[PDB]
Order: structure tokens, then C-alpha cells, then sequence
């Protein structure tokens, strides 16, 4: 029943979003972080700084320790804690119950942040990723096994306020348009492969290795587009010869000022839009995700004013590109681990004030780029 | 044809007032910023402040206590007044048009020495070549100017005409007084047959020399 | 304040290929993916001018030959390829916060080939003579590199106290340094002595160039 799974996600790209979930005998009730740039399913076990409420096995009867420990290090963040297995209800989604492994996090660093709402992270990636080998079953492998589900997810973030995590399928509502496809070109992350980056109708011209070099993936679990340090530079020097920034003058008068802005007033008429060539599943094809500034140049400010102040959500990374929240919050994302594909499609809540601030279109051909982009 | 001139006192005695105005033309201060900035050796080139379209001032902290920036839209000026004065405000002064969200337009600078010590005029004398020796196929004429003060001195050769082959060396201050060189080099076939002078102007002492070189 | 560091303090490229100097920001300078941070060059006698608007905008009517990269607090400037008018100092300026402010700059020296100075030497003019004084002059023209001795002999021995010397900055077409020195001694001593000798001594050569002459002769 995908309808019942519709808005089952709250949080925002900033700081996650995140799932109920019920845990042991009786129910423990935790709120889940989806992360699809890890493996396992952890909750904090012991009390933290950042956390109001933690998993104790001592209280469930259904709880089973497996007789090992495991350490998760993410790109920043890590973790320590026991592994035992225990059932779990997804209220929203799945009123049965079914065994699941789960760490039990007593030890971390920089991993829960102040400013977080989740106590623990749901790794929806593929076994090669889990900890501490591949044989510790994933959460969303033991639910494909135990509830006879599709092999198959997709997610949608409505905070361009929840989304929608759709374990088992797709949820025609979610979306407007066409799905399209681009091939899994690596099962551990979602690592799909990137043909051009294009800014302002201008590709960047960078050699397509260039996007891939280390790998290119699409993660929940990351808040920013995260791009190598040569991409970065190359995208930042393309948006400042397509905008249009203000000169200064009377009240504006530093680059910091430009931040914050009064009286409706927006940031965004000023930017370029960004565009990601992805290969489509037929090779000869490619398909382009494009995102408009209203998703890159963000609002940060609480309710309850008449200004607003924008982040740059575009940063840079020593070595992968990741497809974090900034971009996904644009699009339907579908992934369709039977079929070894991820799918895109614009989100009908991808829209501010009416119009939309993210769009998809191909097919355009791959004829003059390489084969194969990833090295 | 954007143009910035800055006029000021060339010398002003310390804890006195410095006052600089900038005529601009070819733009309207109705529609663009001035800037003030300031070049010295000892602390470079420092952002002082600026007066936007709007009559709006914004100044470096650094010296907002003593600082005023205002404008004249009608007279197409821009003025600086810095108060107590102090020896390190010794340095060239520049108004600058406000483009972009930089800098484009740059007035030539007005020298501006901070001290108390008196106005002194130059000497100038002529340099011609050793007396009797051989007349080679070009020739070196020198103009040297000697124990002046406060910078700057202007010197042309010929009223600004010969500028070919000409090396006027910067000032170098000694007991006080400054001394600067210029020299100039002519073929055979230019000198002596031509005249040449040089000209020295230092506007401090409000003095204009004229030296012809003459064969020794 | 952000503080801007420029390194190299000075450089010396050849005509004909490639300078590349940065400027580190002590605080990132960047707004909205945007770097307020831009570089100008100052040639010698100018005002600064504006070569690169906010890292790597081009402004119109530069060459091509001129570059700008960097985000954050790393940036650099690139000119490729140098040509003789490029001598002068270049500065980076940010205005992503207030106070506006400059790096302290880098010199841009073009490596030309080796030169030895012009050199000439000049008596005390007869109106200096006048009034008391005696400034032999001596100018050592269009050398390069820069590092240049001069010594000045009176009568065959060295004199060290009363001499001023000053360089030019490199020129914009040439490419050549040049230095005057002169020594200042007074009349009454000028007239005591009857040779005077200004000796250079420059990389191009293992000898001295040597220019004298003799008082009243």
C-alpha cells in the first residue's frame, strides 16, 4: 500500500530527512535518519548531548545480541556500538512487524550534530557498503525478504515539511511527467555516471572523467551538491560570468551583504540555472536534471520575519561528486535496485509560489561524448 | 571621457587639517560612488572610505574617528578631510569611481607630505658632458636636482617634447632635502646643434626652472 | 579585517612564458558562491587598474593573456603569455567584508637577457661650484639585472661617505634598469683633488666599467 506511505518523512535537507519507526517488545519509537549513502541501520543505545531519546535492549524481550561489535566511519562522522537483531514496525508503511539487524550506537564523534531531529540513520545502499562485511544483511534486504516486497525505493524530499520514503515502488501521485533512467554503474553506492555539467546553457567543458573520477553518487545522507575541487572551481568561475549581481552603492556595500534581503525581494532573478547529463539506459541517450537558483541559493532564516538570508548550497569535495539534498529536493528519485537503475522525475512539490525550481528533459545524444565516463 | 583630478595641500604640518577635493567629469555623482584611497611605503595601499549616489558614507573603521567624506553634486566634487594628523598619513591620495563591485576609474593622486619642517626650492643644475671628450656617436646630458623639500618635483626636457631616451631617477632624502637626477640621450647629430633644457617644477615653493645644457 | 598575503613578494618570468602569483585571504571572501575579491596592476607612476572583477571575471578591454582562479581564500593571477609591458606590481583586493583591503603586492620582473650598463660621468656644474658644493654625477644606464655596484674613486682611492644612488623601476619596452650616483663633497675639497673615477660593476662583465676624469684639464 504505497498511498499510506505518501508523507511519511519529516525534516529538511539542513540537518536530514528522517523515519518513524517502532522498535522491539514492547515498541520502542525512534525517528530514523534515510541515508542511501550507507548500509546499516543503527540507533544510539546510550544517552547523547544531541538526542532526546535512545534504544535500551534491556527493555525489549524480543531483542537478540549476535556476539560482535562494528565501527562505521562516514565521510565525516563515525560511530561504535554492539550488534543484536530485533523487530521493527514502520508505522507508517508496514504494520507488521519483521527481524531486522541493528547496531547499537555507545560511541561517536561528529556524527550526531546539534540542530538534528533523528537518533539513528536507516543505510538503504547495498551490502558491499555494510559493516563489519557484507554478510550483515541490510534493513531494506531483510524487508524485501520478510515482507515479499519489489526490490525497489524512491523518495521524494518536500523541502525546497516532509517527503516520502516508498519502500517497495513507485507512487504515481509523487510525481508529473516522465520517469527517466540512468544505469547503476557500480552496486555499493548509488553510483551512477555523469556526462556534463552545464551552467547557464554552458557546459563546463571539462573531460566527462572529470565528474566520475572518483564516483558519482546519489546520497540522502548529504545535505550540499558536493563536487570535486576542479568541478567546484570550474562551476564557480562559470556562475560568475553567467550572473548579474547588484553593484554596490547606497546600503550595500560589502559581498557579505548580499546575503540577506527585504520586502519580497529575492536572490535568484540574479543566477544562472545548473544542469547534470546523466546516460540514459539506452547508451546512444543521455537526459538532463536541471536545478534553478531557488534551490541552490537557499533560505536559512526561522518563521516570523520580513527578510530572508540565502546559502550557497554547492561546496566542495576532496574526491567524490555527490548528488546530495540540494539536488534531490528537485526530484522524485526512484531507486530500482532489481532493474540496477536509478530513476528521476520532477517533483510536484518541488515548486515555490507556483512555479517550478527544478526540471528534467532528453533525450539528447551521447554521440560526441565517450563511451564510458567513469574511470 | 571619465576623468578624477584630486587637488590638495602638498605639505601640511601635523595635528593640522588635511583637506583634498576631486573634480570628476565624463560621469555624475547623481549615479556613482566616489572612493578615497591611500598608497604609501610604509603601510601600501589602504581603503579610506567612499560617498555613494546617495550621499551615503562608509569609512574604515580605522580611521572613522577622524575622517569626513562629503560631496558637492552641483560642482561635480567629492572632498576628504582628515583630522590630527599624524607623520604616517604621509602619502599619495587618490579619489577613485566606484564600478561594479570594484574599483575602475583612478584620479593621478595627490601628494600629501605630513611635517613640520619648512618649504625648500631646488637648485638645478646642468650637466654637460666632460670637457673635451671624444664627440661619439650619441651623447648623455644630465639635469640635477638638488636639496628641495617637501616631494613631489616635476622635470620634462624640452617642455615635455624629448621624452625619448630620457631616465628621471626617483628622489633620494638626505640630511633633510631631497635630490633627484634626470638624464637624456641624443645622437651626435642632436647635440649641441638643438637646444636642450630641462624644466623643474615644484609646486610647494610655487618655483619653474629652466636650464639649458650648455657644451662645458 | 581580512588580511590579504600575497606571495611571491617578487617574481622574474621570461618574455614569452607563464607567471603565476596568489594571494591568500586570512577568512573565505566568497558570498553566494561569488569570490569579492579583485586584482589590479600598477605600473610604475600609475594608479592601480583593475584587471580581474570578482576572481575571474575578465574585464573588458584586458588581453586574453590575463587569468584569474581561486575560491575561498586561495586565489591566483596567470599571465601567459608575459610580455615586456606586463612589468609592474600587481595587487589583489577583497571587499567581501568592511574594511576594504589590498594584499601587499607582488613585482612582475621580466627576465630579459643580460646587459651591460651605458655608463657616464659628470664634473660639478660651475653654478653648483658658485655656491660651495661639488656633486659628481654618474649614471650607469639600461642594465639588467638590477644588482649593480658602483665605486667611487678619488684620485685612485675609494670614497664611501656623501654618495646618494637611485634606481629607476624596470622599464615598460626594454626591460633594463637604470641607476644614477652621485657623490657630493664640498667645493674646497673638489678643488683639492684632481682625478674622479665612478667604477660599475655589473654580472656581465668580471671587470669594472670605468668612467674618469680630470679637474680642470
Amino acid at each position: 500500500n504505497f498511498l499510506a506511505m505518501v508523507d511519511n518523512l519529516q525534516g529538511d535537507s539542513g540537518r536530514g530527512y528522517y523515519l518513524e519507526m517502532l522498535i522491539g517488545t514492547p515498541p520502542q519509537k525512534l525517528q530514523i535518519l534515510v541515508d542511501t549513502g550507507s548500509s546499516n541501520f543503527a540507533v544510539a543505545g546510550t544517552p547523547h548531548s544531541y538526542i532526546d531519546t535512545y534504544f535500551d535492549t534491556e527493555r525489549s524481550s524480543t531483542y537478540r545480541s549476535k556476539g560482535f561489535d562494528v565501527t562505521v566511519k562516514y565521510t565525516q562522522g563515525s560511530w561504535t556500538g554492539f550488534v543484536g537483531e530485533d523487530l521493527v514496525t514502520i508505522p507508517k508503511g508496514f504494520n507488521t512487524s519483521f527481524l531486522v539487524n541493528i547496531a547499537t550506537i555507545f560511541e561517536s564523534e561528529n556524527f550526531f550534530l546539534p540542530g538534528i531531529k533523528w537518533n539513528g540513520i536507516l543505510g538503504l545502499a547495498y551490502a558491499t557498503l555494510a559493516k563489519p562485511s557484507s554478510s550483515l544483511e541490510t534493513f531494506f534486504d531483510s524487508l524485501v525478504t520478510q515482507a515479499n516486497i519489489p526490490n525497489v525505493f524512491s523518495m521524494q524530499m518536500c523541502g525546497a515539511n516532509g517527503g516520502s520514503l516508498v519502500l517497495g515502488g513507485i507512487e504515481p501521485s509523487l510525481y508529473k511527467g516522465d520517469i527517466w533512467y540512468t544505469p547503476i554503474k557500480e552496486e555499493w553506492y548509488y553510483q551512477i555516471e555523469i556526462l556534463k555539467l552545464e551552467i547557464g546553457g554552458q557546459s563546463l567543458n571539462l573531460d566527462c572523467r572529470e565528474y566520475n573520477a572518483d564516483k558519482a553518487i546519489v546520497d540522502s545522507g548529504t545535505t550540499l551538491l558536493r563536487l570535486p575541487q576542479k568541478v567546484f572551481d570550474a562551476v564557480v568561475e562559470a556562475v560568475a560570468r553567467a550572473s548579474l549581481i547588484p553593484e554596490f552603492s547606497d546600503g550595500f556595500w560589502t559581498g557579505s551583504q548580499l546575503a540577506c534581503w527585504t520586502n519580497s525581494e529575492t536572490p535568484w532573478s540574479y543566477f544562472p540555472k545548473i544542469s547534470i547529463y546523466l546516460r540514459d539506459e539506452n547508451s546512444s541517450r543521455s537526459f538532463r536534471i536541471t536545478i534553478l537558483p531557488q534551490l541552490y541559493i537557499q533560505p536559512m532564516m526561522g518563521a516570523g520575519l520580513n527578510y530572508e538570508c540565502y546559502r550557497f548550497g554547492i561546496s566542495p569535495s576532496t574526491n567524490a561528486l555527490v548528488i546530495g539534498a540540494t539536488v534531490m529536493e528537485g526530484f522524485y528519485v526512484i531507486f530500482d535496485r532489481a532493474q540496477k537503475r536509478v530513476g528521476f522525475a520532477a517533483s510536484p512539490c518541488a515548486e515555490i509560489a507556483g512555479a517550478a525550481v527544478s526540471e528534467i528533459s532528453g533525450p539528447f545524444s551521447t554521440e560526441d561524448v565517450a563511451s564510458n565516463c567513469v574511470p | 571621457q571619465v576623468q578624477l583630478k584630486e587637488s590638495g595641500p602638498v605639505l601640511v604640518a601635523p595635528s593640522q587639517s588635511l583637506f583634498i577635493s576631486c573634480t570628476v567629469s565624463g560621469f555624475s555623482l547623481t549615479r556613482y560612488g566616489v572612493h578615497w584611497v591611500r598608497q604609501s611605503p610604509g603601510k601600501g595601499l589602504e581603503w579610506l572610505g567612499v560617498i555613494w549616489a546617495g550621499g551615503t558614507t562608509n569609512y574604515n573603521s580605522a580611521f572613522m574617528s577622524r575622517l569626513t567624506i562629503s560631496k558637492d553634486n552641483s560642482k561635480s566634487q567629492v572632498f576628504l578631510k582628515m583630522n590630527s594628523l599624524q607623520t604616517d598619513d604621509t602619502a599619495i591620495y587618490y579619489c577613485v569611481k566606484a564600478y561594479r563591485n570594484a574599483m575602475d576609474y583612478w584620479g593621478q593622486g595627490t601628494s600629501v607630505t605630513v611635517s613640520s619642517a619648512k618649504t625648500t626650492a631646488p637648485s638645478v643644475y646642468p650637466l654637460a658632458p666632460v670637457c673635451g671628450d671624444t664627440s661619439g656617436s650619441s651623447v648623455t646630458l644630465g639635469c640635477l636636482v638638488k636639496g628641495y623639500f617637501p616631494e613631489p618635483v616635476t622635470l620634462t626636457w624640452n617642455s615635455g617634447s624629448l621624452s625619448s631616451g630620457v631616465h628621471t631617477f626617483p628622489a633620494v632624502l638626505q640630511s633633510d632635502l631631497y635630490t633627484l637626477s634626470s638624464s637624456v640621450t641624443v645622437t651626435s647629430s642632436t647635440w649641441p646643434s638643438q637646444s636642450i633644457t630641462c624644466n623643474v617644477a615644484h609646486p610647494a615653493s610655487s618655483t619653474k626652472v629652466d636650464k639649458k645644457i650648455e657644451p662645458r | 579585517n581580512i588580511v590579504l598575503s600575497q606571495s611571491p613578494g617578487s617574481l622574474a618570468v621570461s618574455l614569452g612564458q607563464r607567471a603565476t602569483i596568489s594571494c591568500r585571504a586570512s577568512k573565505s571572501v566568497d558570498t553566494y558562491g561569488h569570490s569579492f575579491i579583485h586584482w589590479y596592476q600598477q605600473k610604475p607612476g600609475q594608479p592601480p587598474n583593475l584587471l580581474i572583477h570578482l576572481a575571474s571575471n575578465l574585464e573588458s578591454g584586458v588581453p586574453a593573456r590575463f587569468s584569474g582562479r581561486g575560491s575561498g581564500t586561495d586565489f591566483t593571477l596567470t599571465i601567459d603569455p608575459v610580455e615586456a609591458d606586463d612589468a609592474a606590481t600587481y595587487y589583489c583586493q577583497q571587499n567581501n567584508e568592511d574594511p576594504w583591503t589590498f594584499g601587499g603586492g607582488t613585482k612582475l620582473e621580466i627576465k630579459r637577457a643580460d646587459a651591460a650598463p651605458t655608463v657616464s660621468i659628470f664634473p660639478p656644474s660651475s653654478e653648483q661650484l658658485t655656491s660651495g658644493g661639488a656633486s659628481v654625477v654618474c649614471f650607469l644606464n639600461n642594465f639588467y639585472p638590477k644588482d649593480i655596484n658602483v665605486k667611487w674613486k678619488i684620485d685612485g682611492s675609494e670614497r664611501q661617505n656623501g654618495v646618494l644612488n637611485s634606481w629607476t623601476d624596470q622599464d615598460s619596452k626594454d626591460s633594463t634598469y637604470s641607476m644614477s650616483s652621485t657623490l657630493t663633497l664640498t667645493k674646497d675639497e673638489y678643488e683639492r683633488h684632481n682625478s674622479y673615477t665612478c667604477e660599475a660593476t655589473h654580472k656581465t662583465s668580471t671587470s669594472p666599467i670605468v668612467k674618469s676624469f680630470n679637474r680642470n684639464e
